[PDB]
């Protein structure tokens, strides 16, 4: 019975995806509201330990990811990695006005919460 | 010299353009009252509402003047062509928004003015005409004094008519700032706050205190579908001042044998308010199949284990990024069949100056296509509709659907077709819908349906790119919704949908084949004894992108009126709420991440075509209503339609309960003078041209104005067609043309397609055919069946397409009676009305 | 004389995709841009002029 | 495979000078390294073997290629240094990039 296979897959997915769930910000953000009921659109914004920005062109990068640290979601993020849209590592020194046409946009900027 | 008035006497009624005591001694203390004798402006609020409700270019001089005078924009702005569109140059929205505060301040004056009257004991009716664009009031003509402190005002017509332009000019924007001021920072709302019910009621009492009917901030407390539409219409306006992050599913931590999950136990709809589930268990153990299916489908687990995402490519609200890497999907160019092209050139096709060419291609898209196409939801805006008008139209439309039967059905008596469809995320990881339909048992399906009868289950739909032919450059995405939605929607709607698709002769022609005289019978049904008839058809720009939320809920509420003996109002309400969360404003899995849909229609939903048919009928009826109500009553000579217009206005803005006899009368009037043939979004009408030439039925400019003020799009004359000579069939219906031919000793109508499309689909294939020689010949028989009518066309080159194709089937049969498909007669009998 | 241009452009882009040009981003972007640009060509000179560019993209590689 | 033989067969049949002149020039080894600009006169790196009938390529510091004329402003060979024109003492590739 393939029903066993599919339910096993569902259980495995749920259990494996619970590991990365509890960050101890969840419990201090749920008990901070009556009824323990919060919108789902705030759990990643105040609980996730990682940030991803998809930068389409340079003019957005110069306004968002200034330096190695930027401010977003009323928090400070430090740039951990920049990767072009070919899964190729990119150094922050290459991203300049003159070199920008050589870059393969968009760029995925992975940042950490600190 | 002309001015807009809202007139209601016992002789003439309507909102239309026309020519041209001691009461003031008891209202001068009010600050909203203009000083009589003075200091009044040129245009009134009626002129604004008229210009924004009955809009066409060339004659929109007043709207242009209004904007320039109130400093919204300069004189130079109207020199750039195509400013008024909402798709091209969306910046016009900003211009409209500069009217917003002037439309809010006015409202305040109204709440003050009535407060004077109820203090002075005055009974009367307030109309948009007696108010200045600055907000003041005047023209104390129809007021009558009574005992002081008992004065009562009538604001039904005023508020109802003004409702559509309250969201167009975003008037309540100043309610988002602190102290309600335009020079102060935004209100720093709590991030864990989602109720806003007291704020909703504060907004109601601040702006619509004297609105007589009761408003339910949470539509779960409502009484019937009409009350649901009312309070949801008000919630649409009030939800645009609250933080966008406060909507979507509400989550709570449960424990299952110790381990805590974050699950959805509610939902905050911008239209339906706050809804809370009813079967909630904070402690569980050994989850069965149903709970697994629900818990892996809601966005609760995915948005919590995923990373925060900021996507600067779109402007749509983004939620989370489900994978570390961002996915870019490309669609490949279409494979090309060399044999058919060589055969066609060997027979004289594709020469210079020919009438038939190649214009349909498998266009190729780069990796930035899916998100670019998904960013087209910026054309879906929060639109508030006139409540009285829409409440009459939802009663007129149900007459068009009172021929079918509905009812919620059991799991065993469900017919499934082509079970190999995308089961949505995350159900397409382990197979298609077929696996789930063979795993779940019947009682599991029934229990899941009952669960959705008492709880809200938000789901995630996946957006992919389609591999299809077209003559346009666009991307043509595909939305696949979760099977936890399809199962329940099928169980809810299949019996009604099969009834709509099985009756012939109705206005909705969904599910009727054009073979065996179907086209001819459908056309003759469209004609059906109309005097001086012409034909006309229109187009819906960005239909599935800009379709409002009120219209989609109204379409769902109309399609749900068949459930009067199988489920109660709360059960019908929870079904409606499940639908809105599941297919109207759920979370989309684009790339490897999740976004939110501001609305629109899911192309992959099995209840789509019928919902667009309801929306098309609603727009038609609205067009006739606004055409009949914008006509000068004096200039109408007929004594029947003038009384019809009188009782129409009286039933919209003066009568509360539905007047059934007028519903039947007006439905019969439309059927007699304005006949329709409706398929999902393509529509044909046969209309009495003499009446339409004097404003008794809907022209095409009425459709233009209705779409502008109610659908937030612009419809141009390029795709709208009219026909004054009826012997030629309709210009365009469902990518088919119609021609009148002589066969079988009489005249018939046959449908024929564009030969360019047929040749393009013959040259280029989906690559799912090049390996096998049977699917190829089947496809060629399909296009030969579609192309057979071209033999009867006057043009010889058009007629030769069928001969080319038939010789091609002959060759493919050689390379490898009514059953044989290589002789021509097999295709002739396809179009004779004798028989499948 | 214009149908065969739009007809061989298709197999050009097909073989370019088969050569894993799609793996790169800035190459596939311009390839599809000019291919779709000449699928709307209404003058044959432009169609040939951009057919030159696509054939060059084929010939710039040694595979 | 089975597509190149279905591609060049048609390619010969279009009978376009701007196409055959590119194929035969690239047949013996004189291939480019980037795309030729339709507009804006962008640079194009064309590699030529050791005197691969150079007279058929340049004439008086004027480049002919794809039935089009290009004005040379800079030449760099495999030695990464501008060489003027005895013949044997060169390298195999000669980039005659022009704008
Ligand atoms: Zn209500
Ligand atoms: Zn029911």
């Amino acid at each position: 019975d393939k029903r066993a296979k599919v339910t096993s897959a569902m259980q495995t997915m749920l259990f494996t995806m619970l590991r990365k769930l509890d960050n101890d910000a969840l419990n201090n953000i749920i008990n901070n509201a009556r009824d323990g009921c919060v919108p789902l659109n705030i759990i990643p914004l105040t609980t996730a330990a990682k940030l991803m920005v998809v930068i389409p062109d340079y003019n957005t990068y110069k306004n968002t990811c200034d330096g190695t640290t930027f401010t977003y979601a009323s928090a400070l993020w430090e740039i951990q990695q920049v990767v072009d849209a070919d899964s190729k590592i990119v150094q922050l020194s290459e991203i300049s006005m003159d070199n920008s046409p050589n870059l393969a946009w968009p760029l995925i900027v992975t940042a950490l919460r600190a | 010299v002309y001015r807009a008035f809202d007139i209601y006497n016992d002789k003439v009624a309507g909102f239309a353009k026309f020519l041209k005591e001691t009461i003031y001694n008891l209202l001068k203390d009010c600050p909203a009252v203009a000083k009589h004798d003075q200091r009044l402006t040129k245009y009134t609020m009626a002129d604004l509402v008229y210009a924004l409700r009955h809009f066409d270019e060339g004659n929109c001089d007043t709207l242009k003047e209004i904007l320039v005078t109130y400093n919204c924009c300069d004189d130079d702005y109207f020199n750039k062509k195509d400013w008024y569109d909402f798709v091209e140059n969306p910046d016009i929205l900003r211009v409209y928004a500069n009217l917003g505060e002037r439309v809010r301040q006015a409202l305040l004056k109204t709440v003050q003015f009535c407060d004077a009257m109820r203090n002075a004991g005055i009974v009367g009716v307030l109309t948009l005409d007696n108010q200045d664009l600055n907000g003041n009031w005047y023209d104390f003509g129809d007021f009558i004094q009574t005992t002081p402190g008992s004065g009562v005002p009538v604001v039904d017509s005023y508020y109802s008519l003004l409702m559509p332009i309250l969201t167009l000019t975003r008037a309540l924007t100043a309610e988002s700032h602190v102290d309600t001021d335009l020079t102060k920072p935004y209100i720093k709302w709590d991030l864990l706050k989602y109720d806003f019910t007291e704020e909703r009621l504060k907004l109601f009492d601040r702006y619509f205190k004297y609105w007589d009917q009761t408003y339910h901030p949470n539509c779960v407390n409502c009484l019937d579908d009409r009350c649901i539409l009312h309070c949801a219409n008000f919630n649409v306006l009030f939800s645009t001042v609250f933080p966008p992050t406060s909507f979507g599913p509400l989550v709570r931590k449960i424990f299952v044998d110790g381990v805590p999950f974050v699950v959805s136990t509610g939902y905050h709809f911008r239209e339906l308010g706050v809804v809370h589930n009813q079967d909630v268990n904070l402690h569980s153990s050994r989850l069965s199949f149903k709970e697994l299916l629900v818990y892996a489908a809601d966005p609760a687990m995915h948005a919590a284990s995923g990373n925060l995402l900021l996507d600067k490519r779109t402007t749509c609200f983004s939620v989370a990024a489900l994978t570390n890497n961002v996915a870019f999907q490309t669609v490949k160019p279409g494979n090309f069949n060399k044999d058919f092209y060589d055969f066609a050139v060997s027979k004289g096709f594709f020469k210079e100056g020919s009438s038939v060419e190649l214009k349909h291609f498998f266009f190729a898209q780069d990796g930035n296509a899916a998100i670019s196409d998904y960013d087209y939801y910026r054309y879906n805006l929060p639109t508030m509709c006139d409540i009285r008008q829409l409440l009459f139209v939802v009663e007129v439309v149900d007459k068009y659907f009172d021929c079918y039967d509905g009812g919620c059905i059991n799991a065993n008596q469900v017919i499934v077709n082509n079970l190999d469809k995308s089961a949505g995320f995350p159900f397409n990881k382990w197979g298609k819908a077929r696996l789930y339909y063979d795993s779940m048992s019947y009682e599991d399906q029934d229990a899941l349906f009952a669960y959705t009868k008492r709880n809200v289950i938000p789901t995630i739909t996946q957006m992919n790119l389609k591999y299809a032919i077209s003559a346009k450059n666009r991307a043509r995405t595909v939305a696949g919704v979760s099977i936890c939605s399809t199962m329940t929607n099928r169980q809810f709607h299949q019996k009604l949908l099969k009834s709509i698709a099985a009756t012939r002769g109705a206005t909705v022609v969904i599910g009727t084949s054009k073979f065996y005289g179907g086209w001819h019978n459908m056309l003759k049904t469209v004609y059906s004894d109309v005097e001086n008839p012409h034909l006309m058809g229109w187009d819906y720009p960005k239909c599935d992108r800009a379709m409002p939320n009120m219209l989609r809920i109204m379409a769902s509420l109309v399609l749900a009126r068949k459930h009067t003996t199988c489920c109660s109002l709360s059960h019908r309400f929870y079904r409606l709420a499940n639908e809105c969360a599941q297919v109207l404003s759920e979370m989309v899995m684009c790339g490897g991440s999740l976004y939110v849909k501001p609305g629109g229609t899911s192309s992959g939903d099995a209840t789509t075509a019928y919902a667009n048919s309801v929306f098309n009928i609603c727009q038609a009826v609205t067009a006739n209503v606004n055409a009949l109500l914008s006509t000068d009553g004096n200039k109408i000579a007929d004594k029947y339609v003038r009384n019809l217009q009188h009782r129409l206005y009286e039933c919209l803005y003066r009568n509360r309960d539905v007047d059934t006899d007028f519903v039947n009368e007006f439905y019969a009037y439309l059927r007699k003078h304005f006949s329709m043939m409706i398929l999902s979004d393509d529509a044909v009408v046969c209309f009495n041209s003499t009446y339409a030439s004097q404003g008794l039925v809907a022209s095409i400019k009425n459709f233009k104005s209705v779409l502008y003020y109610q659908n937030n799009v612009f419809m141009s004359e390029a795709k709208c067609w009219t026909e004054t000579d009826l012997t030629k069939g309709p210009h365009e219906f469902c990518s088919q043309h119609t021609m009148l031919v002589k066969q079988g000793d009489d005249y018939v109508y046959l449908p024929y397609p564009d030969p360019s499309r047929i040749l393009g689909a013959g040259c280029f294939v989906d690559d799912i055919v090049k390996t096998d020689g049977t699917l190829m010949i089947e496809r060629f028989v399909s296009l030969a069946i579609d192309a057979y009518p071209l033999t009867k066309h006057p043009n010889q080159e058009y007629a030769d397409v069928f001969h080319l194709y038939l010789q091609y089937i002959r060759k493919l049969h050689d390379e490898l009676n009514t059953s044989r498909y290589w002789e021509p007669e097999f295709y002739e009998a396809m179009y004779t009305p004798h028989t499948q | 004389k214009m149908s065969d241009v739009k007809c061989t452009s298709v197999v050009l882009l097909s073989v370019l995709q088969q050569l894993r040009v799609e793996s790169s981003s800035k190459l596939w972007a311009q390839c599809v841009q000019l291919h779709n640009d000449i699928l709307l060509a209404k003058d044959t000179t432009e169609a040939f002029e951009k057919m030159v560019s696509l054939l060059s993209v084929l010939l710039s590689m040694q595979g």
